[PDB]
């Protein structure tokens, strides 16, 4: 996946 | 249509250059199309969404999103102001919990649940399933993938943050599906962005402006965030007319900007997710 940052 | 100060990703998809603002994309704007979203849940009544979103199953005690992560993936998907697909209907798949984390059964139910749910449905343009997760390879979590995509729905999966081969990675391994990979504003590769010949696909990964839960927005980092964008764009050349959820992947990365991105080791594609928009 990718994130759930900036 | 043109969307004035748009998110960066946004004008991304419609530009062949980094840097532009304006996000330029066809009025249909993928009605007629449907995206489930498989996550932590959607905010149904954030306005953005216009009511175009609606949660059809959870696998936990709620089917609220307590998370944020799954509104903020719907949102690019097809939020007003955010999406991608602006008009397209978001259907929710909670199958993460408010923590962000989930069971491989319950993320495989999840997925046998939307091959079948879509029957049920009505997406004259098609059906797209948006997976911005993943973990350790197992080959029954690529299977369930595999099963969808043949069922007849788009699966667009996230390639992973590892900074790794996204061969050990699950869905993301599935070749059969559409893994994508992150970018960022300056046309690099994101640096937590997997790699590696399983890739399809890049899109803008890295600080993603988009719906949050509470009704607000926020901008986050992920490879999981390029997903919905390529689960957008499918959804958007879906109901133009473009192409088909069998042959949607293959149609983008033709289509898309070629050798633009920086930072990407041999052996991955530098294919950039591209929206081909001409007024
Ligand atoms: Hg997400
Ligand atoms: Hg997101």
């Amino acid at each position: 996946p990718a994130p759930f940052p900036a | 249509a043109a969307q004035t100060n748009a998110p960066w990703g946004l004008a991304r998809i419609s530009s062949t250059s980094p840097g532009t603002s304006t996000y330029y994309y066809d009025e249909s704007a993928g009605q007629g199309s449907c995206v489930y979203v498989i996550d932590t849940g959607i905010e149904a009544s954030h306005p953005e969404f216009e009511g175009r979103a609606q949660m059809v199953k959870t696998y936990y005690y709620s089917s609220r999103d307590g998370n944020g992560h799954g509104t903020h993936c719907a949102g690019t998907v097809g939020s007003r102001t955010y999406g991608v697909a602006k008009k397209t209907q978001l259907f929710g798949v909670k199958v993460l919990d408010d923590n962000g984390s989930g069971q491989y059964s319950t993320i495989i139910a999840g997925m046998d649940f939307v091959a079948s749910d879509k029957n049920n449905r009505n997406c004259p343009k098609g059906v797209v399933a948006s997976l911005s997760l993943g973990g350790g390879y197992s080959s029954s979590v690529n299977s369930a993938a595999a099963r969808l995509q043949s069922s007849g729905v788009m699966v667009a999966v996230a390639a992973g943050n590892n900074n790794a081969d996204a061969r050990n990675y699950s869905p993301a391994s599935e070749p059969s599906v559409c893994t994508v990979g992150a970018s960022d504003r300056y046309d690099r590769r994101s640096s937590f962005s997997n790699y590696g010949s399983v890739l399809d696909i890049f899109g803008p990964g890295t600080s993603i402006l988009s719906t949050w839960i509470g009704g607000s927005t926020r901008s986050i980092s992920g490879t999981s965030m390029a997903t919905p964008h390529v689960a957008g764009l499918a959804a958007y050349l879906m109901t133009l007319g473009k192409t088909t959820a069998a042959s949607a992947c293959r149609y983008i990365a033709d289509t898309a900007n070629k050798g633009d991105l920086s930072n990407i080791p041999f052996g991955t594609v530098n294919l950039l997710a591209y929206n081909n928009y001409q007024a």
